[PDB]
Formats: C-alpha cells, structure tokens, sequence
C-alpha cells in the first residue's frame, strides 16, 4: 500500500547562507564574486499562492553584514592617519569666496612627522568646517580625536555601486512575487521560481532613496503597520524623479609623507571662486510625483483627510539631511526645499553641505577619511522612492529616515528563500 | 490562459420581476469580476466592480456578489430599462502579477 | 514546464516530473567563504535523502513500492481523492505528522526481507 | 595495466579496466585551505557522476544496457569498426556533441518505465 | 539496544541491527572552522564505503551474498562456530589481515559478471 | 561462501577533530558553539570491555590548544598599552594601611601621551608591589618593559568558566568509562557510548583543583607511574572542600585616554581601610578529607609507612603558590597553611598576593593586564581534588603542580574516541 516517492515538488521555509554573483578592485570585492548565469530561466508555477512578510525577512540581515564587513575588510589594509591627530593653528579662507561660504573653509598649519623619525615639517591644508573642533590665530583638532581612529581610504578603491545578485545553494529555491498590489505581508499569488535574483545596487542613503527598482501599477506605501506612529514608511515611486548635483569648485590634491611608505592627501588650493555645492531636482516632475504619492497616502486615512509634509524632525546631520554618497564626496544636502507643502480636498536647488570624516555605520568605532578628489564632481541619479514617518483633520508627515536594514529592504520584498523536500509517501495499490 | 463562461443564456423577465446572470472561471479571480451593462448603440456603461461594488451613477436595483471561480449579477427587479446584454470582465492576470480589464464572456440578456 | 512547475498540479500527474526535481538538487574574504559553506550544505542534503532511500529499499528509482499497509487512521481518504483533487503541498501538511512513524516502519520492513535471503 | 593503462587500447579491451578507473575517482595557512578545497571537488565531481547513473537507472553497474535507439546520424559506423579498430579517446570526440541529446532520451526513457511497475 | 548496543553479542544475533548502525553514520574562529572539517571528513568516510559496495555489487543492501568461495586458509573454522560463540569485535581481528584479498576478489568477480550480460 | 555486511557494529582506536557544543562575548567565544543535544541517550554496551590510557589520550591536547587559541584570539582586539612603559615615579601607599599590606601597594605617578599626539599629561595610580621593578622618590618600571608586550583585556570580555562539551564528527563515537575503580590505564569493563561529553569547565590553577568532578566510591589516586618520583600524582575527591577568598578592599576605577579611541584602565584610590586579600577553608572538612587521602594513598607503599605533606618545594609564584582565577582577579595564595600534617599508623586561613601583569601559558609572549575591578570580589568554590609530587619509613609529598595539560586531565580520562567501521565479510552457506 505505501509507496515512496523522490523528486517531490514541495517545500518548506528556510534560512540558508545565500551567496552572489555578479557580472578593478573596488569596495565590494565583486572580483571576488562569482559569474553570473547570463539569460537565467525563470519558471512561473500555475496554481499556488505562498505568504510573504518583507519585515520579517532574513535576506536583509545577510545584505546587512555582508556590506558592513566589507566595508571593513576593504579599509583594512590603508593607512592610518594617527600623526594627523595634532593641535591645529586654523584661520578662515577669505580669498574668492562667496558670502555662502564664508565660514565654510578653514585654513590649517601644523607640525608633522617626516619618513624620517627625527625630522619634522611645517604643511598645511584646507579642511572643511563640518570636520573641525574648535579648542579654547585658533587652535583646532579633528573631530574623531578624543572617539576613535582615523583611518584614510585607499585612493584606487571606489565606491560607485555595483549590482550583486543573491544565488540560493542547490536544494534551495528563491520564490520571487509579482503581485503588483502586493503590500510587504500575506498572500501573494503571482509566484515564480528563480534561482538568483537580479542584482541590486548596495546605495547607501537617507531620506531618499536613490538608483531602486521602480513600481508599477501604482504608487506603492509599505508599512509594518500603518497606524503605528514609530514606524517608517516606504514609499516606492512608478516614475523616476531626476536630480543633477554638483562639487562646483575646481579642487587640487597633494602629497604628504607622514612615515615611510605612507602619505597623506591633503586638501590642496582651490583654482577659480568658491561656491557652495548643491542639488537641482525637476521642480515640475517633484510637484506631480508628490501629489501621486498623496492620492495613495489617502486611502489608508480617508478622502476627507488632509497631508501635509512639514520639514525635517531636527537632530544630528546624519538624520536630518539627505546623505548622499557619490563620486567619492560625502553629500549632507537640505530637503527642506522639498518637503514643503500641505494638500487638501524651473528647478528647486537644494543648498548642500559636504564632509571628509565619516562614520559610515552609525557605530562608534574606526571613521573614514575621504582623501580629496581633483577637478569638479558632476552627478546625476533617480529618486525611485522616498521614506517617510509620520506624527485631527490633517496628517503630518516627514522624511525622518536614517534606518540601516532598510533601503535594501525596498528591493527585497519580493523575494523569499525555501527548502526543497523530495521525499514523500502516499498510498496506493501496488505490492512488491 | 483565461476561462470565462456565462451560463443562463437569453434570460427575460416581464416588469416587476426579477432576473439573475452567472458567470464561472476555471482560474480564481476572486474579488476582480468587473459586470457591464450595453444597450444597442453604446459602449458599455460599468456597473459593478471587484465582485460586488456599485459604479457611480448605477441605480441600487443592481447588485451582485462571488468569489473564487463562481460569480452572479442581480436584478432586485426589471424597471424596462433593463434592454441589454450583459458582460463578465476579468481584472487580474495570474502570469503577469498586473490587474488590467483583460478578457471577456457574456452576451446574456 | 520546468523545476517545480508541477507544484500547483495534481499529485497524480506530477509524478512524471520527479525526473526535473531530481536533476536540480546537486550542486577567506566575505564572498569566499560562503562557498565552502555552500557546496558542503548542498551535498550533506543530498546524501541524507540517498541514504534513507537505500535503506528502506529504494535504491536508483524515482518511485519505489513497497510492503508496509497504509493505516488509514493517517488520512481517512480514498484514493481517488487524493491522486485526482490534491496537489503535493496538501498532501504533504495533511500527514505531515507521521512521518517518523512511516519512515520506521519502512526500513525495519526492509531488514525483515534481508534475512530471508539466507536461504538462497 | 593500471589507472588509465587502457587509454590507449582498444574500446572493447578496455572494458574490463572500468574498475580499475571507477577505485580511484574518489579521494588556515596556504598549504591548509586548499585542503578544503581539493576535498570539496573531488565530492561534488564523484557525486554528479553517480546521480546521472542513477536517473538513467544504471546505478550500481559499470556496464548497463538501455532501451534507447541508436540513432545513425550520430555516428554513421558499424560495431567492428568501433570495438575493435578505435579507442574511447578516439570515440569520445568523436560524439561529444551530441552528449546532452543521449542524456536528455537516458532519463526520459527511465521514468516512462516507472510508471508501468503501477500494475505491479 | 540502540547504537552499537549490539556490540558485545553473538555475530549471528548482531545482524539484525545492521540498520541501527548505518543510519547514524552520516552527519572564521576556534570553534567555527572544525566545523567544515567535522562535516568533510564524515562527507568522505561515508561515501568510500558506498563505494566499495557498489563496485561489489552490493548497491542498496545492508546483506549481499556474492559467489566468492571462502578459503579456509583464512580461518579454520566452521559457521556454527563464528556465528554461535563469537562477537563481531573477535572476527574482525582474527581475519584482518586478509581484507585486502578479500576485497580485490569481490571486485573483480563483479566485473567478470558483467560482461556476461553482453548476450542480453 | 563469501557474504558481505554492511553496519556491523566494530571499531578502531582513532584520532580525529572534535568540536565543541555548549548550551555575551566572554573568553572562550562560547557564542560560536554549537547548541547541544539536550537528554542526549547514553547507551550502556554489554559483554564488551576496551582499554584505556588517560596519559595517552589525545582529547587532552586539543583541549590544549583550543583553550590557548581562544585566549589569544579574544586578547586580540584590545588596546595595547605600549605607551605605559615609562619610567615611573613611585612612594609608598601609607595613609590608610594595617601592618601586612606595608610595601604592597605603591603610589606612582608618571607623563603618559594625551590623545593629541603633541601633549602630554601627568597622571598617577597605584600598583601592586609585584608588577613594578625599581631601576636604581626612586624609578621604577614595570616588569615586562625589557620581556615583552603589554595588552589591556578588554573589559567586557568576561573570564569566567562556562562548560564546553566535546562531540565526535559522525563515523566516530566516544567510549565513556564508568568503571568506579579504574586507575587511568588498562582493561576498563563498564563502558558506555554517547555522542558528545558532558560540560567541563575550563577553569586554570596550580596545586588545587577546583569546580571539577568527583569520584564516588572512593579518593581516587592516579599516576603514570606510582615509583617514578618525576611524575604527579593526581588526587581526585569523593567530596568537596569548601573555600571563600576576598578582595577584600573597595576598590576604585578610573579612565585615561592614551591616543584617539583608546584608554588605560588605572586603579584608583581605596574607600575605607587596606587589608590583605585571604582565602578560607573549612578547618575540620580539610582535616577529615586529608586523613581520606592518606588512607588510600597508604594502599601504595604499605601499612606501615607514614605519610608527611611538608610544604610547598619553592621557586616562582606561579610554581608555589595556589594560583587562581576568580572575579576577574588573579591570586597567588600561601598553602603552606594547609599542607602541614605528618600520619602515623574553625577556618584556616591562607594570605594571598595579587596581581595585575599575567603571564597565563607560561610562556614569553603577549601578557595580560588584568584592569582593575571596582567594589569588593567575594568568591565560593570547590576544592574537587589536589597534585601532589612525591620526593625511609616516611614518605614526602608536596603540593607541587604547576603543569598544563594537567588539571583537564582529571575530567578527560573517562573518554576514548574510537572510529566506527561498519564494513565486514564473513563465511555462510548463500550464493546468487
Ligand atoms: C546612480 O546611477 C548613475 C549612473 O550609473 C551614477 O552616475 C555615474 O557615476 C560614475 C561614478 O561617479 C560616473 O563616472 C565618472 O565619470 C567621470 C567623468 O567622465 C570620470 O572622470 C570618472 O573617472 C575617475 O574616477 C574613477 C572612479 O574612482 C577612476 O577609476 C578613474 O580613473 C578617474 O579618476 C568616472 O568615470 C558617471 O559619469 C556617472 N553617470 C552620469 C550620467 O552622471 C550615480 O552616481 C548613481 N547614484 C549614486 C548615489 O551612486
Ligand atoms: C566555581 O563555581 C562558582 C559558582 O558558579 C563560581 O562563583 C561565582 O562566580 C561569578 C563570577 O565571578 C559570580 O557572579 C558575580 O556576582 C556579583 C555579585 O552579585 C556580580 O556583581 C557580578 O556581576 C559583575 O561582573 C559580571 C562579569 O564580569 C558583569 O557581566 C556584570 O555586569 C557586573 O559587572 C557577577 O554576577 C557568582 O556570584 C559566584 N557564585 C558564588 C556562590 O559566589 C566560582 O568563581 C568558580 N571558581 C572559579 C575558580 O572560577
Ligand atoms: C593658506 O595659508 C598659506 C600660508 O600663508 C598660503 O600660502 C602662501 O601664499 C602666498 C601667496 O599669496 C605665497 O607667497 C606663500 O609662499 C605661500 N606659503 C606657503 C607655505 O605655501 C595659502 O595660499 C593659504 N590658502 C588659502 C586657501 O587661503
Ligand atoms: C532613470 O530612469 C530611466 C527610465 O526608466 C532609466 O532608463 C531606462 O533604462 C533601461 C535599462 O537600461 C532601458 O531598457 C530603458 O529603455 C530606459 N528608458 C528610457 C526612457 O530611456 C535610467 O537608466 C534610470 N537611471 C538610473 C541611474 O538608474
Ligand atoms: C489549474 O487548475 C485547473 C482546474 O481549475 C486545471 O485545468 C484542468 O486541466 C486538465 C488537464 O490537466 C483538464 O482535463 C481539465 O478539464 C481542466 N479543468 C477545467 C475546469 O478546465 C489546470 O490544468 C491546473 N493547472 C496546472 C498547472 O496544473
Ligand atoms: C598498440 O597497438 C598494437 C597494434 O599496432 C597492439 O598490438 C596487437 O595486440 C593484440 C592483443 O591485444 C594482438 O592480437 C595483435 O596481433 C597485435 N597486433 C600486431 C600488429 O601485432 C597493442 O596491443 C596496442 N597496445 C595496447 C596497450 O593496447
Ligand atoms: C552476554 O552473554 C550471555 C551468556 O554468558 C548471554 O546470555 C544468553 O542469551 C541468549 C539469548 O540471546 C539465551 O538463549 C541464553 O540462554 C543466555 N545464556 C545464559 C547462560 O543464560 C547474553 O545475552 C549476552 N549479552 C548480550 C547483550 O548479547
Ligand atoms: C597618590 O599621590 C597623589 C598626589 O600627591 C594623592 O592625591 C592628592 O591628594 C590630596 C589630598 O590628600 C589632594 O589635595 C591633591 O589635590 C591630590 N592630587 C592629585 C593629583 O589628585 C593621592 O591621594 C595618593 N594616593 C594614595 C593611595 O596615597
Ligand atoms: C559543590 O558541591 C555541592 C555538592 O555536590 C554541589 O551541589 C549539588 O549540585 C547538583 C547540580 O546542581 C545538585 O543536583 C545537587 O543536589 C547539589 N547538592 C547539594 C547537597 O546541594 C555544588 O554545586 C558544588 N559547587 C560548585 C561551584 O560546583
Ligand atoms: C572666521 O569664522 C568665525 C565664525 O566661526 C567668525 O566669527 C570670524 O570673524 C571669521 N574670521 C574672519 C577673518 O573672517
Ligand atoms: C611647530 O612647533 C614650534 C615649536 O617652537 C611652534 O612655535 C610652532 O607654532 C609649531 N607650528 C605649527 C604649525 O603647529
Ligand atoms: C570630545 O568629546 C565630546 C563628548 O564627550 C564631543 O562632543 C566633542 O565633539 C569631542 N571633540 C573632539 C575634537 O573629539
Ligand atoms: C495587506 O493586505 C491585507 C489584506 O489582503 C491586510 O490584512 C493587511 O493588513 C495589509 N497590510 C498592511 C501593512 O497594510
Ligand atoms: C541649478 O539651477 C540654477 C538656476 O536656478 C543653475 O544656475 C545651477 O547651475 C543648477 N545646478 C545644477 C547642479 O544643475
Ligand atoms: C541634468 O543634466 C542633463 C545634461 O547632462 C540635462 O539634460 C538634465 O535636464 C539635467 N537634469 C536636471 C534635473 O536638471
Ligand atoms: C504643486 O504644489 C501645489 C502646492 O504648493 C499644489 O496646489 C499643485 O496642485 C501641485 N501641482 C501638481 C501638478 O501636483
Ligand atoms: C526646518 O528644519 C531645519 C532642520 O531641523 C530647522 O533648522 C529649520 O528651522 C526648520 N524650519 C522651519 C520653518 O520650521
Ligand atoms: C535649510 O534651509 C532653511 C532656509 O530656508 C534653514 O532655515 C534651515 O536651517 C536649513 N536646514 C539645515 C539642515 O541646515
Ligand atoms: C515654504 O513655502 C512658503 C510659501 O508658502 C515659503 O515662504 C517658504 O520659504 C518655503 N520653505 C522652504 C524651505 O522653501
Ligand atoms: C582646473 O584648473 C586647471 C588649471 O590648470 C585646468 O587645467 C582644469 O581643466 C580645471 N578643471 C575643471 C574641472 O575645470
Ligand atoms: C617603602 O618600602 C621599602 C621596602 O621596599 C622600605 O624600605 C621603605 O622604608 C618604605 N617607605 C616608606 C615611606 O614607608
Ligand atoms: C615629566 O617631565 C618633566 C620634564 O621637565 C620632569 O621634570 C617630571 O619629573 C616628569 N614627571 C613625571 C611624573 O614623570
Ligand atoms: C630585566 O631583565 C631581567 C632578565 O635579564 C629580569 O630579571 C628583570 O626582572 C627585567 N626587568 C624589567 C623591568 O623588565
Ligand atoms: C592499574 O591496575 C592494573 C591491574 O588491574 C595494574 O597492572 C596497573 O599497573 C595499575 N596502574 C597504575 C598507574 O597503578
Ligand atoms: C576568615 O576567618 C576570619 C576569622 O578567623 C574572618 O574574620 C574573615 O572574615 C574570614 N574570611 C573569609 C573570606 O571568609
Ligand atoms: C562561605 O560563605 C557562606 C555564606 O555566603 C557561608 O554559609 C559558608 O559557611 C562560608 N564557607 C566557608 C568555608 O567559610
Ligand atoms: C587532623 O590532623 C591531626 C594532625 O595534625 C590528626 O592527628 C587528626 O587525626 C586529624 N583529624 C581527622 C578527623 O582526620
Ligand atoms: C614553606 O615554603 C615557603 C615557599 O617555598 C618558604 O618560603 C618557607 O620558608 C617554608 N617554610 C618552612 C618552615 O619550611
Ligand atoms: C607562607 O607563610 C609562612 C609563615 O607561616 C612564610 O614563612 C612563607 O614564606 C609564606 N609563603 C610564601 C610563598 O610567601
Ligand atoms: C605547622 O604546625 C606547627 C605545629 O606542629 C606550627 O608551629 C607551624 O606554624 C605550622 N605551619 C604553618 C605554615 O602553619
Ligand atoms: C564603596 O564605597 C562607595 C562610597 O560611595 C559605596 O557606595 C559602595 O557601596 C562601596 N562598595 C562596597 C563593596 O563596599
């Protein structure tokens, strides 16, 4: 009567260690990855549902460690910056400036060790405001002096993103959702069968989210639950938003050497006027993406139901500005000229901060000294969504933000790992 | 791929009586059968959506419910303005995750 | 239809698949080390279910049968029933719970067939 | 002769050397890790050759015999000429081609047969 | 009895936990990498013995009977003997150092059968 | 004739690599272990006996080196306190002392690196007398400036033990012995199979054996060799002896930053007055536990012999001195206070040193410094056995002790690990 069966097409939820594929020596490691299957097959399954929770998936934690501990293992071997850590003589650079930023620059004299032991030498460099402390012209120290140490990023190493693709190990399938409705939780019918996933760029940002995926069928709002005022929510755009930044100022580099073999790159002089970096985002394409993501926001809260988007809640750099990584800058630029409008019933420029010392994880432990880069940055990128967190006719809302294991959490939704389990029995008429 | 049958063809009833239409599906389309209504000469006018929902400017003699693979409009009585077929539209694609008004049965009076 | 494209059909037809299943279940820095723990996983799965199988008598076949009798208090269903209105998935939660009680009872079955081999 | 002695022989006299090859395909410094890494290859290699064996329902044997056609168009050649004048290097060019379309008729060719033991 | 609970016991009795054995024979820091070195050394060890039993012909069976005929000379005793009055510890010691023989003759009596099916 | 088996129930003696299962960061990285098989099924064998050597067991040596390769993988990532080794300037702690702690402690202030590199500060804390050195108030060093390196533990990572079990790779198994009367070598009739061991704790000491497990029929007492006077003998009780030791000062801490990111750990000043740190035994248990020893130990040499315990033989503390390891401090307790009886035919209590510089593996190398610990340390444990070397109608044993691969020895010699092979051939009367 019992017959066995082996080759059975069911499966269970699993955990499993998911390793990539992908495709000069960057942050990643992606030389280090595996090739990709090119024209992978996708198989549609006919006839089931599955459930899905993208709050509970445990896709985002590996992401999670996998790019912190390459981040660090990238850095590892560069040099320290230690003998930087010196009382510092600044005055103001005042010599082509605009009003905006004055104040900004600081001109820094101080004493540092040759390759030789015995031998010291008088260098200067500029250093931006964000990443001085002022002591008692005026003496001056770094802002990682009395917290942790510093250490200088590799110049050859590049942080551009990189697309990597998650592969589940054989035994193991990745079930992927196309519901186009599909809200983060529960019953998702449309299901296939990949082995990989496509790749998805490591961006790293706040606020807004940059270079994802893009909606569909409408505008999607994620949430782990609405009406929980402490939680983010997601909101992910059908239609991208353009936004251009740029350095503007013409920026030189040089060498110091502080040990030998090891050398320092300092801020060099500035050629032509000094002005302040900035953002430009379509103000047309803005004013209707924002009025799409309300029309939606609504249906959670009623059609009498008026949102407003305030500005940003206050606090450190980190979390009230929009963090922005590109061409090798670290970019601290004002939504405020954004997020400004309240609805019931030319181009907006974004003035922007920028800063060398970075304490990338929100962790208290080693900071990155971004070397300088020569000539002037130029980027370009799509807003593919944005996060939003919310505060009795009118709902306030704002870009709150700053959440690691999240951002990618917008590109992982739709993915969950199973375990396939071949063996089974069932009864029949047969004997042996 | 799509499966939509209505069934109670060439169904009348005098005024003041009542009328019901049917349709089956061999896929579920829970909650996405759109109903329309077309009187000779015009487009179809939309009368209920997503199973049981009323259309704005549908009378309330309209009605209907469903899900799974088994769906009916109601009539709550014939006022004489009732001279049309009648169309089952689906509003979900289980291949492509999309949820567009692709595929029709009917023609029931 | 490819792997697992039988998961949502009927358990009686999607036995001429098991083949396709089958066929797919084999195979120091941060992308590095996670394929040794890769292939090791892969193969210690494989191997798990191979051995079950030579043990209760199974050995090199996709469908094997054997002699143990169904109890119908597992699942008081006819056959017709589940071979014909069931998929895998069901199936599989349905009786879910005793599957350490079928799998002792096929390889004792097994041994109790060894031994009456000393007579050839 | 010893491994591989036969490479060089004659298809049908290296026949009975298929032992002889089958016995001895299986088995944090910079002498250290690429243990794991020699031992992990020689696994998955010895593992893949035997689940094919077993899909086409050969396992267990180093010679099985199978219901699958010839089909000439592989190879337009009698049996004298290649057991007796060719070796399996020779052979093994010579068909390699076409070694996914005798794959793909071995399995299929298997699972049509299990089907027919559920009158048994 | 359980794992080896049958390893004081008479060799004829000890063949009926002969799956007791079997089933539970397979499976950056201090205590992290012995772990891929725990899993390949059981991975390798379970997989020689497999081995050899297919080679013998021997797939699939915890008991096989091959037509190897037994030369006294490795232990001059009769069945009742070994299978009555001694443990399974004892035998292995006293033919030990025939397993080589023993060993090359099964192998080479599979292969010597095979060819024999070359008329069917 | 010839009938093959597969699953026989034989085996080899045989070594392979074992791991660990077990069950906040602590020493020996039991976080990384894996879980354990709880009520795991112990399986009694009958009609088998095997033979054991606990002198030649390998499970000893890995216990070995996993231990050490722990301690110095969690050492690793510390401060080092290289800046520290300085000439120091020291007088003596007087102000609030009883007469036995005059000279232990010493006031020392010195010029220690700021977390700029270019200032320095004047600081002071206090030392034990046993890790300064005086040089010629007077200078001094401390006592592994002209050795080795200095490491600061960190302070999070706790010391104390927690059981390890140690379980064999499937195709192994490992023979416990329960036979209550065997002595470490030879036929051991009682033997049972189990997959993993029960816990031991890794606790380090000299002379007596604490937290460890006890014997039930009788004082065991085992060697390699009873008449080699090179040899330890290992005693091991059927009943625990209890002892509590005392800091018993109220201790303060204090932090210095010694470069960016980085701070020493000082000892700070004393609340209320200094007295001498102590360990106390219970007076009658010792004497009545003693008297057992002798006994059995008499079984060896004759009824007629008298057996004397003299005194600790001299040299280094760590050699002649109970060392031990409690609160996260380290002891060197006087025992000539316990060994003090000849046989023939209230507490005690024992003074003990502390200090901070730690040598642990006897070995140059990496030292420790252990920072100091705040409030007062009370500590309880079990005295489960003692070493006892032996120097003409009166024999001479002495505390002796102060080997590794020792004290793990006295809970790993019930374990023999043997390789399981289930292959076999045998003669019938079958054939196909
Ligand atoms: C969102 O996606 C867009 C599109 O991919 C991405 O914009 C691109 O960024 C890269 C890297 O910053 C730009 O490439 C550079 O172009 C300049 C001008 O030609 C070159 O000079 C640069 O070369 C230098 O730097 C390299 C990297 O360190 C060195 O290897 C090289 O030797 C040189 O020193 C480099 O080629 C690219 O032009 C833009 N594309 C556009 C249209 O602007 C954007 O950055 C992504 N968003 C985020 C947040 O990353
Ligand atoms: C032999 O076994 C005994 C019994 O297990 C063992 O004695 C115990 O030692 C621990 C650790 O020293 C004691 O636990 C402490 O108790 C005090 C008082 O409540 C707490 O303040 C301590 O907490 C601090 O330290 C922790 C570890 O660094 C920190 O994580 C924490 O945040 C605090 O800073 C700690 O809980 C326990 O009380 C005794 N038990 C008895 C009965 O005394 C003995 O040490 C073992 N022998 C040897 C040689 O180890
Ligand atoms: C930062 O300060 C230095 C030192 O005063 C400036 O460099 C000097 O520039 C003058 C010309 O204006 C030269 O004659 C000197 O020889 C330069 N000195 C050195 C040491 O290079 C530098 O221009 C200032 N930078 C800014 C942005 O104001
Ligand atoms: C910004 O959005 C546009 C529009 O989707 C992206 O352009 C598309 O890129 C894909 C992939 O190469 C092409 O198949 C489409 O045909 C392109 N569409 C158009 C209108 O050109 C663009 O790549 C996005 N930018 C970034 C940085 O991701
Ligand atoms: C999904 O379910 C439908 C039934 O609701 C299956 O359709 C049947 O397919 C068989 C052939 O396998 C036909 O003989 C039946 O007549 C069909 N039923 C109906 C109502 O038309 C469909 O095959 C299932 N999909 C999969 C992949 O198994
Ligand atoms: C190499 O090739 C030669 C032929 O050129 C083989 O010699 C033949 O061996 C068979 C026995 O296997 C004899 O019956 C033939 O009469 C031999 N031929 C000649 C011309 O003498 C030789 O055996 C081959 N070597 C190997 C290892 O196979
Ligand atoms: C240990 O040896 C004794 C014999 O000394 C075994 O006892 C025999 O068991 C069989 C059943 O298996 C009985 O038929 C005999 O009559 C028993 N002998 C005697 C003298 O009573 C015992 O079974 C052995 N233990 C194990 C685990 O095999
Ligand atoms: C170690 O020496 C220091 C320095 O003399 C002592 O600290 C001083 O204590 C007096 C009070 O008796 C204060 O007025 C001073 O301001 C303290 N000086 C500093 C630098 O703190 C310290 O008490 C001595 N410690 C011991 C244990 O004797
Ligand atoms: C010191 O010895 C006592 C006596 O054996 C230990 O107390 C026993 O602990 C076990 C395990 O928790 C219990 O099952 C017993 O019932 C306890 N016995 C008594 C009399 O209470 C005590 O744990 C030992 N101390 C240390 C640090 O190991
Ligand atoms: C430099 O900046 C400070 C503000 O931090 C301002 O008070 C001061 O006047 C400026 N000095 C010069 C020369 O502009
Ligand atoms: C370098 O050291 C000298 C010491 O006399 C000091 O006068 C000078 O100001 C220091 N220079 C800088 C740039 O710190
Ligand atoms: C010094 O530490 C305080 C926190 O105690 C911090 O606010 C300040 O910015 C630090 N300054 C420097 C130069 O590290
Ligand atoms: C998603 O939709 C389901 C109904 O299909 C509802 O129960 C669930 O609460 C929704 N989730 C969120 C986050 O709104
Ligand atoms: C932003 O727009 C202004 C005009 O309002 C223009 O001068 C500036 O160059 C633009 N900046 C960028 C990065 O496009
Ligand atoms: C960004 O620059 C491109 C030219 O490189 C221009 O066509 C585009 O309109 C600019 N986008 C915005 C938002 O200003
Ligand atoms: C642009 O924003 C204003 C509010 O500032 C709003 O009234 C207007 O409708 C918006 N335009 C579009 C196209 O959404
Ligand atoms: C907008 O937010 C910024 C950052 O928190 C704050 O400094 C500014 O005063 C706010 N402006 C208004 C009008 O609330
Ligand atoms: C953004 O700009 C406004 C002026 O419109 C200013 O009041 C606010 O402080 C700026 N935000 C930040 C974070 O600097
Ligand atoms: C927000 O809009 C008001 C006009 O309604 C304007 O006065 C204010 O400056 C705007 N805020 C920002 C940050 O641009
Ligand atoms: C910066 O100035 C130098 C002057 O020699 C010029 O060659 C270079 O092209 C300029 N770079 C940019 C981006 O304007
Ligand atoms: C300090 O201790 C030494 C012994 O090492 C002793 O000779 C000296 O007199 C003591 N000094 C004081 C002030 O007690
Ligand atoms: C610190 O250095 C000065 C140099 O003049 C010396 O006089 C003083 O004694 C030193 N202090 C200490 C505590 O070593
Ligand atoms: C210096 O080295 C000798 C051994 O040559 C040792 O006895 C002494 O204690 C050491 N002193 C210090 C401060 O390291
Ligand atoms: C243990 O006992 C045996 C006798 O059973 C004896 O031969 C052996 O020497 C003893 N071992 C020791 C260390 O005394
Ligand atoms: C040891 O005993 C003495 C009494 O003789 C008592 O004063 C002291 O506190 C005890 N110490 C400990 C650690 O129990
Ligand atoms: C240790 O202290 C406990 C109280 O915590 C006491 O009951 C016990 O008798 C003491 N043991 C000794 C040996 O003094
Ligand atoms: C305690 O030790 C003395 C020797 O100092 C001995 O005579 C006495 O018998 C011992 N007491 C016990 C109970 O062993
Ligand atoms: C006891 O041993 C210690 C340490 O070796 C030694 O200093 C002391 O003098 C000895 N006492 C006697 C009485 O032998
Ligand atoms: C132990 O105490 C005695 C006094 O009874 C003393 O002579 C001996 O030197 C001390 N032992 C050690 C190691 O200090
Ligand atoms: C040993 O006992 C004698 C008395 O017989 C006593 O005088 C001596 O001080 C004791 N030794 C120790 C270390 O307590
Ligand atoms: C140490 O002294 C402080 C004085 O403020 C007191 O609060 C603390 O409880 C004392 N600790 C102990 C263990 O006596």
């Amino acid at each position: 009567w019992v017959t066995v069966y082996y080759g059975v097409p069911v499966w269970k939820d699993a955990e499993t260690t998911l390793f990539c594929a992908s495709d000069k020596h960057n942050v990643w490691a992606t030389h280090a990855c595996v090739p990709t299957d090119p024209n992978p097959q996708e198989i549609h399954l006919e006839n089931v549902t599955e459930e899905f929770n993208m709050w509970k998936n445990n896709m985002v934690e590996q992401m999670h460690t996998d790019i912190i501990s390459l981040w660090d293992q990238s850095l590892k071997p560069c040099v320290k910056l230690t003998p930087l850590c010196v009382t510092l003589q600044c005055t103001n650079v005042t010599n082509n400036i605009t009003d905006d930023m004055r104040g900004e620059l600081k001109n820094c004299s101080f004493n540092m060790t040759t390759e030789l032991r015995d031998k010291k030498q008088k260098v200067y460099s500029l250093f931006y405001r964000l990443d001085v402390v002022q002591i008692n012209n005026k003496e001056y120290r770094l802002i990682n002096c009395n917290t942790s140490a510093i250490t200088q990023a590799c110049p050859k190493v590049s942080f551009e993103p990189i697309p990597i693709h998650y592969c589940a190990p054989a035994g193991f399938a990745i079930l992927k959702c196309k519901d186009k409705k599909f809200n983060g939780t529960g019953p998702c019918p449309s299901v296939s069968t990949v082995q990989c996933t496509h790749g998805i760029k490591p961006v790293v940002s706040t606020q807004l989210l940059l270079n994802g995926s893009l909606a569909e069928e409408e505008v999607m709002i994620r949430s782990e639950n609405i009406t929980n005022n402490a939680k983010n929510i997601l909101v992910q755009f059908n239609t991208p938003v353009q936004i251009n930044c740029t350095r503007p100022n013409n920026n030189t580099r040089k060498s110091i050497r502080i040990g030998p073999g090891q050398a320092f790159y300092a801020t060099g002089d500035i050629i032509g006027d000094i002005r302040q970096a900035h953002c430009n985002v379509s103000k047309a394409t803005w004013n209707e993406t924002l009025g799409k993501v309300v029309k939606q926001l609504r249906k959670h809260f009623g059609n009498n139901t008026i949102i407003r988007f305030a500005n940003s809640s206050g606090g450190d750099l980190e979390v009230t500005t929009h963090s922005f990584n590109c061409g090798g800058e670290f970019f601290y630029c004002n939504t405020s000229g954004l997020f400004n409008s309240t609805w019931i019933s030319d181009s907006i420029t974004l003035p922007c901060r920028i800063k060398q010392i970075i304490n990338m994880w929100q962790r208290i432990g080693q900071a990155m000294y971004a070397p300088p880069i020569q000539g002037v940055i130029r980027c370009v990128s799509n807003i593919t969504g944005l996060i939003l967190t919310r505060d009795s006719t009118t709902e306030t809302f704002r870009p709150g933000g700053g959440d690691m294991r999240d951002n990618w959490r917008s590109e992982l939704y739709k993915y969950k790992v199973v375990k396939i389990e071949p063996l089974g029995v069932a009864p029949t008429r047969c004997k042996r | 791929d799509i499966v939509m049958t209505q069934t109670p063809a060439s169904v009348e009833a005098a005024v003041g009586g009542t009328v019901a239409i049917k349709c089956q599906a061999s896929q579920s389309i829970r909650s996405y059968l759109a109903w329309y209504q077309q009187k000779p000469g015009q487009p179809p006018k939309l009368l209920i959506y997503e199973a049981s929902k009323l259309a704005s400017g549908v009378p309330s003699r309209f009605s209907g419910s469903g899900s799974g693979t088994q769906f009916t409009l109601t009539i709550s009585g014939v006022e004489c303005d009732d001279a049309a077929t009648y169309y089952c539209q689906r509003n979900y694609d289980s291949y492509s995750g999309a949820y567009y008004p692709n595929g029709f049965g009917g023609g029931t009076e | 239809l490819g792997f697992l494209g039988a998961a949502g059909s009927t358990m009686g037809a999607a036995s001429m698949t098991l083949t396709v299943q089958a066929r797919n279940l084999l195979s120091l820095t941060v992308w590095g080390i996670k394929q040794l723990q890769a292939r090791v996983l892969a193969v210690e799965r494989y191997l798990r279910d191979q051995q079950l199988l030579g043990i209760w008598g199974c050995s090199g076949k996709l469908i094997c049968c054997t002699n143990v009798p169904w109890n119908s208090s597992w699942s008081n269903r006819n056959l017709s029933e589940i071979w014909d209105n069931m998929t895998w998935l069901q199936w599989d939660k349905e009786i879910s719970n005793y599957t350490q009680i079928i799998y002792g009872l096929l390889e004792e079955s097994q041994n109790q067939q060894e031994k009456n081999e000393q007579d050839l």
